[PDB]
């Protein structure tokens, strides 16, 4: 594999990502709708045989999210880390909006670098969907919810419902924060 | 007065809220966001009696596969829906939301509801289905679906036109009630 091994970026990842932007962003309902589950069943077969000669095209777009979250959530320790886990909820807890962002801004830098090169990669993507809220009506807050649980994990899990807002909350100001600083960058390049 | 508990599952975006919502409240949600968990309460009227209707919202999507189960204990009736404009949500039905729905909640009776009834003959959707080889789902699909797994029955439903958003209450409330 492929699948559930230790994670520039993992090939499977960047395949799948490279393929949702150049023809999801415009889909209603991006990674909010699930997939057949024997055509995701499929797909996900078929990048364990033969990862780069799988021909896209040849499946539903749902599917195709499909796989690239069971990606995520099969991985051996969650993308965000095991141990910056109660780092992140930390920051979440901070009273007010940019503190609990530079602090959050502040465990990522601690993250393995492996682990913040397929973290970003996958941010960034995400605001490249939110962006196009207006065709595919996902909000980062909507992507948040559903990434969320893909990208960290504790288990009680009674209470991982009250942790689960919290991580929804920080993966939602990141999106968001990245979104507006990619607002900036483009009006600082036409600048000076 | 009764009081029974209903929980609410199938596929993301196939219509799971609009229904609860139109039911209790008389009102339809225009904010696209995913449920993680929610409650509200109907209260219903069948055969002469008088049910408090606890409505146990729930996440849709794999991601939630974990945290979903904490809805299910106690429940007195399943609503298990798919949507109409979605072939691929019916195709979950049994391979996924009846293995999880009789696995916690054995013995629950278990209405199945197809979704979003005034898009069936939309031409929108056809026209979208139509792309990948695909039309809406017929009743005859739904309803055998339904003997496949053994629900306790069939309805379908549009919260959007509100057709068939009673009947759906009531055939989940007669099922409660036994
Ligand atoms: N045409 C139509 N659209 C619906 C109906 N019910 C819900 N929707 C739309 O389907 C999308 C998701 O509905 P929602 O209840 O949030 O789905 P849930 O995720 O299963 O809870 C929203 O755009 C709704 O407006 C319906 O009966 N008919
Ligand atoms: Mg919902």
């Amino acid at each position: 594999g492929h699948f559930g091994v230790c994670v520039s970026v993992p090939i499977v990842l960047e395949k799948l990502l490279e393929h949702v932007e150049m023809h999801g962003l415009y889909t209603e309902g991006l990674y909010r709708k699930s997939g057949a589950a024997n055509r995701t069943r499929e797909l996900r077969q078929a990048l364990q045989t033969d990862p780069a000669a799988v021909k896209l095209e040849n499946f539903p777009i749902h599917a195709i999210t499909g796989v690239l979250k069971q990606w995520l959530r099969e991985l051996p320790e969650p993308l965000m880390t095991f141990a910056q886990y109660g780092d992140f909820l930390r920051a979440v807890e901070l009273p007010e909006k940019q503190e609990q962002l530079a602090a959050i801004y502040a465990v990522l830098e601690h993250l393995p670098e492996a682990n913040h090169n397929s973290l970003e990669r996958l941010i960034f993507h995400l605001v490249k969907v939110a962006l196009l809220e207006d065709v595919n009506r996902m909000s980062p807050g909507a992507l948040a919810i559903i990434f969320a649980p893909c990208l960290l994990r504790c288990s009680d899990p009674l209470t991982s419902m009250k942790d689960v807002l919290k991580i929804t909350t920080c993966v939602e100001m990141l999106i968001k924060e990245q979104m507006r600083k990619y607002k900036v960058k483009m009006e600082e390049i036409s600048q000076l | 007065a009764i009081r029974k508990k209903l929980v609410i599952v199938g596929d993301g975006a196939c219509g799971k809220t609009c229904l609860l919502i139109v039911n209790s409240k008389d009102q339809f949600p225009e904010v696209y966001v995913p449920t993680v968990f929610e409650n509200y309460v109907a209260d219903i009227e069948v055969d002469g009696k008088q049910v408090e209707l606890a409505l146990w919202d729930t996440a849709g999507q794999e991601d939630y596969d974990r945290l979903r189960p904490l809805s299910y204990p106690d429940t007195d009736v399943i609503l298990m829906c798919f949507s109409i404009d979605s072939p691929d949500s019916l195709e979950n039905i049994p391979e996924k939301w009846t293995p999880e729905v009789k696995h916690f909640c054995p013995n629950v009776p278990i209405i199945l509801v197809g979704n979003k009834k005034d898009l069936r003959n939309d031409e929108h959707t056809r026209r979208e289905l139509a792309k990948m080889k695909q039309e809406p789902v017929k009743p005859e699909e739904g309803r055998d679906m339904a003997n496949r797994i053994g629900a306790f029955g069939y309805m379908e439903c549009s919260a959007k036109t509100k057709d068939g958003v009673r009947e759906v209450f009531e055939m989940a409330t007669r099922a409660a009630l036994q």
